[PDB]
């Protein structure tokens, strides 16, 4: 004790007296190399900072410290071994967190660099060399390999879920009982969800922290933290996955290896939970990140069961594709394996509302052994995604108390910046479906809305349920006070969240009230056709805002919007939308699609409010037109031609026609602008007195330009 | 020619004897499996099999009394929606989960006779 | 036939190794608790003639093994036990009462650390012929072979294996003239080795088998003439499950027969049983002389016996534990098959003679083992 003391003040003492005149670099820096053999074992932070200080002199390993200057006694940088490495590293975990949890602890990036020195130095471990270590791997990659039974979950639930590990008791079992590896992936994903903040990480980098862990893995820790690492890893990646690339979505293949993730983010997380469950003396902190676990693990169940997985990570296929199928004559088949789920989905139910109830009865716990914890809406959110077009809000004295404390939390916790509006968002959805369908009983889900007045700052009179007349208009008003809080959703600063606030407006106005005029001034101005230098959809997109919503959200807006004009039958503003959607490639994906959408919506809403008769213009007029009475009545009609002697939508209608005949591959349009042509412009002059046509129609395009 | 398949004779089943509980939480069992012809007491011919399961057989010996499947479900996720406001050998009632519609997947894809058998010779696709 | 399901009771450890010495059968856990029983006794519980509670082991103790390695490895005779860990091993003379055929107490046991190897050489796999007397050791970094006399332990000789060539597993001569040896990179080893020790390399058969990090159990067939070859690569086509090749000791192990397993993972434990079977046909007046080997996967609980003359497996015993099986054994007339698991469950398969056929004398199969082709004698340098 006093021997390390007396040695730490001696050490400085020569430290500073070597930097008062530039010369500890004399005897090959062997002074440095002996005062750190003798700093590490000496457990003190003023040993540290001398160590700080020999590490700087060094290797020239630079130690950010605040209180900290260099004694630059002239020293050369070297190289550090692995074998220093590894008791330096222990000493730093060591002194960093001691006793206090460095997950639960903040992220000091000071020993971040020299941490990636010391694993830049040990590497990977290297293979090939212990059994333990390949079994150890290969029961691993077995493991993510197996399917998902219900049983599987009950032996989790039990702890009896092992994959019974050996230790590999090597020199580096001591550095991942440290967790070394733990610590450095902690580091990494800290910073890796500080430049997701950013929105600047990259999948890429997840798979050298993703080998980390299973690096520490395979050491037979019985580190579940680890598990839980792995399986958030995977979760982002499976986030990324399906917010970032609707391609990944639409393809079943990589949706293949998508549940393949899920799948593996699952096991770990099971394998997590099964470890703490193994574990006798469970403290109260093993209980709190086990808890946090078990949402993650909930979180991801809903993910994997629901659309547009349906359950895709549940069913499997075998590792050998081929199955040897004997026939009855004695002869072998190959065929192909099927993908065969291996659980019923009232167990994935069964398992996703237990855990969530064991999540809720370990929060009551906790919150017994720490009445200062700060409780989660997170629970009641997942209850109405399982309640979102399931039950129907048949528990209705059950939907009250559950969202009532999800929309307590989540106005409590509201910071000034943007509120938590979707329980509340979610809640007026419920409220709105289940009122439409009538399923509910209306009084105390309208009373409920006096608690979650709150959050809604308007009048008692709006949620005292006043059946005093037509359910209809009953009904209305209660979509007025939904307006008004969309409103008030607009109101605040929404950061990412105008676009679906507008489609309920949408919603509101066309479905329900049936004022389309009112639903068209909305979305025109979400929706800019009639402009010429904007883009087709103004989800404010100049140069800075990030893709993700408009990918589907505005095709699908577009759709709707197809529907609104398609109510009124506009072709004008259909045909300037689709001019603008053009020019809107990189708005959103699938544009080749929902551009065919919109020339069926267009050409149908030019039939129905203008009238036509198709099969008859080219099959049947073409064929008896003498070529030399064409050519004179076409003439006379483009000598004839003036925009002033037709109205406006039939000029507007041909001339649309024929530049969406240039634009698109022809037969599309043939129809429309044969029929505005052959109406109203050729045989009234006929009566008066495929590529000839068209050039006419250019003709008389070009007199209406 | 080339000898056809012949059926499997009518084995007669396995039957489970007598259970005694150990100490460990799983219990010794005895069961006889018959491996000969049921008519004859014979040694069986080239073409007969016998495949079974453990635990289907442990459900079934223990629990013949199997309710309506929809009403089962329903009780078990009231069951655990009440609580919210290793049993082995006995239905344990606490564990959640209903595996007989994946014990019928297990027998339709085990039923399948195509990968389990012998073949005299390389393995050459015709 | 009857089969009983024992689970034994040794707390938290796994039964890795079995033994049937004589008429004792000896069980092996991971934490050094051994158990000792008289396969007589199954024999009578298993026929319902013993009850199940009074079923106690003959002797069950514990090594004095230390935390370094696991027991995996178990051999020897009524007179000496050789017991391997995974780094140490302890060879036990003296253990069987040579006048009452019962265990001497392990105070009588001459308890010896015979080797111990350290991290990270690992002992592979461990061997002994009865017929040299000598017992053979598979290591692994470096990959050597070391060569042990019986009751003596004396290094009569040294096979020294290439650093990509890691030895997994090998199998031994029931005429004790050849021994063969399986290894990390596909390749097959036979060789020659005499009583004195000296050994020659007759065969090298690489990429044939598929070997994972595991302990598995191989025999070969009594009559010394049929190389079973589980796993094979060679010859299968790719993507498909896997099988087991049968090649012949004198026709230059062609294949003859094959396994065609499930798409599931490979075995691990495989036993030819040590007596010859006939089925006499009595309508053609025919006899069909057959084998019986049992077969087990590496992951789960099923386990198959085959029948060498017949074109289906006898039955299939599917999914018996939700373990792996750590080892399998036949009695010593074969009427008795024993198996064990990870998780401490014992499984006693009693046969009678219309379960497997008459069993043909040990003087029949020797006599089919003179058969075999004769190799030239080895050049003592």
């Amino acid at each position: 004790a006093e021997q390390g003391i007396e040695t730490t003040e001696l050490i400085w003492s020569l430290h500073t007296l070597f930097g008062h005149f530039h010369f500890c670099d004399a005897s090959n820096g062997k002074f440095l190399d002996l005062a750190e053999k003798l700093l590490c074992q000496f457990i003190n932070n003023d040993s540290f900072l001398q160590l700080k200080q020999i590490l700087w002199c060094r290797y020239h390993y630079a130690i950010a410290s605040d209180n900290f200057s260099p004694d630059l006694h002239d020293t050369k940088a070297v190289e550090m071994e692995k074998i220093h490495s590894l008791p330096l590293g222990t000493y730093l975990i060591k002194l960093q967190y001691q006793n206090k949890n460095p997950y639960l602890s903040s992220s000091k990036t000071t020993l971040k660099q020299i941490m990636d020195n010391i694993i830049e130095k040990i590497g990977d471990p290297s293979t090939l060399d212990n059994h333990i270590i390949s079994r150890n791997s290969f029961l691993l990659n077995e493991y993510l390999s197996r399917p998902i039974t219900a049983d599987l979950l009950k032996h989790t639930f039990s702890g009896a879920t092992s994959l019974y590990l050996t230790s590999p008791n090597d020199e580096l079992q001591q550095g991942m009982t440290a967790g070394l590896f733990y610590v450095s992936s902690l580091q990494s994903l800290g910073l890796y969800k500080m430049r997701k903040k950013s929105m600047q990480a990259r999948p890429s980098e997840l798979d050298s922290i993703i080998r980390m862990l299973k690096n520490d893995i395979i050491y037979n820790t019985n580190r579940f933290e680890s598990w839980i690492l792995l399986g958030k890893c995977y979760s982002y990646i499976v986030e990324d996955d399906l917010i970032w690339t609707s391609d990944k979505i639409t393809v079943p293949e990589k949706k293949d290896v998508i549940a393949l993730t899920q799948r593996k983010a699952i096991l770990c997380y099971l394998m997590a939970i099964s470890i703490y469950y193994s574990k006798l003396d469970r403290t109260i902190d093993d209980k709190k990140i086990i808890l946090e676990a078990l949402d993650d693990l909930g979180s991801m169940l809903i993910s994997g069961y629901y659309n547009p997985m349906n359950k895709l990570c549940f069913s499997w296929k075998s590792s050998a594709e081929n199955t040897m199928r004997l026939s009855e004559t004695g002869e072998v088949v190959m065929e192909k394996t099927k993908k065969i789920t291996t659980i019923s989905d009232f167990n994935i139910e069964q398992s996703i509302f237990l855990c969530f109830n064991r999540a809720c009865s370990l929060s009551g716990d906790i919150k017994s052994q720490d009445d200062v914890f700060v409780l989660n809406w997170s629970s009641f959110y997942n209850l109405a995604k399982f309640f979102f077009k399931t039950d129907g809000g048949n528990n209705c004295k059950l939907v009250a108390k559950y969202i009532t404390q999800g929309c307590q939390i989540a106005y409590e916790s509201s910071p000034a910046k943007d509120p938590i509006i979707e329980p509340h968002y979610l809640l007026v959805n419920a409220c709105y479906k289940w009122v439409k369908r009538g399923v509910i009983g209306v009084n105390e889900a309208l009373t409920l809305l006096s608690k979650d007045n709150q959050f809604f700052q308007e009048q008692e009179e709006f949620w005292v349920n006043d059946e005093g007349l037509a359910w209809d208009y009953q009904e209305k008003f209660f979509f007025d006070k939904i307006i008004r809080l969309l409103r008030h959703l607009l109101s605040v600063d929404k950061k990412k969240w105008q676009h679906r606030p507008r489609y309920r407006i949408a919603r509101i106005l066309f479905d329900d009230l049936g004022d389309v005029n009112g639903a068209l001034e909305e979305m025109d101005s979400l929706i800019s056709a009639k402009s010429i230098n904007k883009n087709l959809v103004n989800i404010w997109k100049p140069d800075f805002e990030r893709p993700g919503k408009h990918f589907i959200y505005t095709y699908q807006y577009l759709v709707l919007y197809l529907d609104l004009l398609f109510a009124i039958k506009d072709f004008n503003t259909t045909g300037l939308v689709i001019k603008k959607l053009r020019r809107f490639g990189s708005g959103t994906v699938n544009v080749n699609e929902l551009l065919e959408r919109a020339i069926n919506v267009y050409t149908q809403s030019a039939k129905i409010k203008l009238q036509l008769q198709d099969k008859s213009y080219v099959e049947q007029i073409l064929p008896t037109l003498n070529y030399q009475e064409f050519l004179k009545i076409s003439e006379q009609l483009n000598q004839v031609f003036d925009q002033g002697k037709y109205p406006e939508e039939i000029s507007s209608g041909l001339k649309l026609a024929f530049q969406l005949k240039k634009g698109h591959s022809g037969i599309a349009f043939d129809s429309v602008c044969l029929g505005i042509y052959f109406e109203y412009l050729y045989f009234p002059l006929a009566r008066q007195d495929k590529k000839e046509v068209f050039d006419r129609v250019r003709l008389l395009v070009d007199k209406i330009t | 020619s080339p000898k056809r398949l012949v059926a499997a004779p009518t084995v007669s089943p396995p039957k489970i004897l007598q259970t005694a509980e150990t100490k460990a939480k799983e219990p010794s069992i005895l069961i006889d499996v018959p491996l000969y012809q049921a008519d004859t007491n014979d040694y069986l011919d080239e073409n007969g099999q016998v495949i079974f399961n453990l635990s289907t057989l442990i459900k079934e010996k223990y629990h013949p009394k199997s309710k309506e499947l929809a009403q089962l479900k329903d009780s078990k996720r009231n069951l655990l929606m009440q609580l919210s406001d290793n049993l082995i050998g006995k239905y344990d009632v606490e564990d959640p989960f209903i595996d007989d519609s994946e014990l019928l997947w297990e027998e339709q894809r085990a039923a399948t006779k195509d990968g389990f058998f012998v073949y005299f010779g390389p393995l050459i696709e015709k | 036939m009857r089969l009983l399901k024992y689970p034994l009771d040794i707390h938290n450890e796994q039964v890795n190794a079995l033994a049937a010495l004589g008429p004792y059968i000896i069980l092996a856990g991971s934490g050094g608790h051994v158990m000792a029983w008289r396969q007589q006794q199954l024999v009578d519980t298993a026929f319902d003639r013993v009850m199940i509670k009074d079923l106690k082991p003959e002797v069950s103790f514990q090594v004095d093994q230390d935390t370094t390695g696991d027991i995996f490895f178990i051999t020897g005779d009524l007179e000496t036990l050789y017991i391997g860990s995974e780094h140490r091993l302890w060879g036990y003379s003296g253990w069987l009462c040579r006048d009452t055929n019962n265990i001497n107490s392990v105070e009588k046991m001459n308890s010896k650390l015979l080797f111990e190897c350290k991290s990270p050489s690992t002992i592979t796999d461990v061997k002994y012929d009865i017929n040299l007397g000598i017992l053979f050791v598979l290591l692994s970094n470096e990959n050597k072979i070391l060569l042990f006399r019986h009751k003596t332990f004396d290094k009569l000789s040294e096979i020294t294996i290439d650093k990509a060539s890691k030895p997994i597993t090998g199998i031994i001569d029931p005429t004790g003239q050849t021994f063969t040896v399986m290894t990390s990179d596909r390749s097959i080893l036979v060789y020659q080795i005499n009583k004195t020790g000296t050994h020659k390399l007759i065969n090298k058969l690489t990429q044939h088998v598929q070997m994972y990090p595991l302990h598995y159990r191989i025999s070969m067939s009594p009559q010394a003439d049929i190389l079973p070859v589980i796993n094979s690569v060679k010859g299968v086509p790719n993507n498909a499950t896997s099988c087991t090749a049968l090649l012949d000791r004198n026709n230059n192990y062609k294949v003859t027969k094959t396994l065609v397993t499930p798409s599931s993972n490979g075995c691990r434990v495989l036993v030819y049983s040590p007596a010859f079977y006939e089925k006499p046909n009595l309508k053609k007046g025919t006899s069909t002389r057959y084998n019986l080997i049992a077969t087990s996967g590496s992951t789960d609980g099923t386990i198959l016996v085959w029948n060498t003359k017949r074109m289906k497996p006898l039955f299939n015993a599917l999914q018996v534990s939700s373990t792996a099986i750590n080892d399998m054994s036949w009695s010593q007339d074969g009427f008795t098959l024993f198996a064990i698991s990870n998780d401490a469950t014992l499984y006693t398969f009693a046969f009678q003679e219309k379960d497997l056929g008459v069993a043909l004398p040990q003087t029949e199969i020797k006599s089919l083992q003179e058969v075999n082709k004769k190799l030239p004698k080895l050049e003592e340098p």
